[PDB]
């Protein structure tokens, strides 16, 4: 998997 | 003075790290995210079917509603969420924020719908980028800061082992040697810092800036840097099924290091092997493209090698190798  | 330790646990392959948070008496498993400043949770305002497989907050029970307030956010991977806002008591590792704004989800995109590992996010970026309207709110950390023994938090994320979030104090047994600090630029609301140079295996290059982000799984760098890295990995190829560059799991990977204010932060090649790409005999690389956004994302891959102090005085970040 994710990219916050 | 207050301090506390919250233990985090990685999900499968260390995709995300979750930590329990008690809101108005209900404990939820949240993903702590130093790249955003919103505390939002799955709630009873979502369709019953989306509440499935999650611990949900029921605002009616204990929250105080902020009438007319909304929030809405879009993340780096295409995910988004929106809702309304309540204040409640929020406890993390025995530290309680009274009157903390809790962003109740009313809508969530499929990425969140499908992820049953977490019940929402706790943002730890600077409050300047909280999305609540018409008046933005403070993060949990900004809320409790003045009551902590020291206005800082520190993190030790580990590979397939429980780690910690230390609030208000530094645990010297979590790292080797002394911390090295570097100044932070919070003008965009992030824990942004400068690297003087990098070394990818056999190639070294010029510095750049990046953000320390516990909510990003990988180490996202400029495509030129990614090319230089993978040019040194026999058989590396991109696989859109997997999510980027993949290679034979038994590959010997080069180390990756950055020089920060005189300190060399090294990510050993074994940590750059993220895991099974989930498609044949390959593994996904822990280093991937930042998609040309102009800054790097020092995600979990990078963080699993260091003990990092996020200090509001400066502000500044301290680094040392994990013990
Ligand atoms: C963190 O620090 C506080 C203040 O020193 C302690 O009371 C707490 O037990 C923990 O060590």
């Amino acid at each position: 998997x994710v990219v916050x | 003075a207050a301090s506390g330790v919250a233990t985090n646990t990685p999900t499968a392959n260390d995709e995300e790290y979750i930590t329990p948070v008690t809101i108005g008496g209900t404990t939820l498993n949240l993903n702590f995210d130093t790249g955003s400043a919103d505390l939002w949770v799955f709630s009873t305002e979502l369709p019953a079917s989306q509440q499935s497989g999650h611990s949900v907050y029921n605002p009616s029970a204990t929250g105080k509603e902020l009438s007319g307030y909304t929030w809405s956010i879009s993340y780096g991977d295409g995910s988004s969420a929106s809702g309304n806002v309540f204040t409640d008591s929020v406890t993390v590792g025995g530290v309680t924020a009274h009157g903390q704004a809790v962003q109740a989800a009313q809508q969530i995109s499929a990425q969140f719908q499908q992820d049953t590992n977490n019940d929402g996010l706790l943002g730890l970026a600077f409050s300047s980028i909280n999305t609540v309207q018409p008046q933005s709110q403070t993060t949990f950390f900004d809320t409790v800061k003045s009551s902590l023994a020291q206005p800082l938090f520190a993190v030790a994320l580990k590979h397939q082992q429980p780690g910690v979030y230390d609030f208000g104090f530094i645990d010297s047994s979590k790292y080797t040697g002394s911390l090295t600090y570097t100044g932070v630029d919070n003008s965009q609301g992030f824990w942004s810092f400068n690297v003087d140079s990098y070394t990818a295996g056999s190639q070294s290059g010029d510095g750049f800036s990046g953000i320390a982000d516990t909510g990003t799984t990988l180490l996202l760098l400029d495509d030129s840097v990614v090319s230089q890295y993978y040019s040194q990995v026999s058989g590396a190829q991109q696989d859109s099924n997997a999510g980027g560059y993949v290679f034979d799991c038994s590959t010997n990977l080069p180390d990756f290091s950055v020089s920060i204010s005189g300190y060399t932060a090294t990510v050993p090649g074994s940590l750059i092997n993220y895991g099974p790409s989930g498609d044949g005999s390959t593994c996904l690389g822990g280093i991937q493209s930042n998609s040309g956004i102009g800054f790097s994302i020092f995600g979990d891959i990078f963080l699993k090698s260091q003990y990092v102090v996020f200090d509001s005085d400066g502000p500044q970040l301290g680094f040392a190798p994990q013990a």
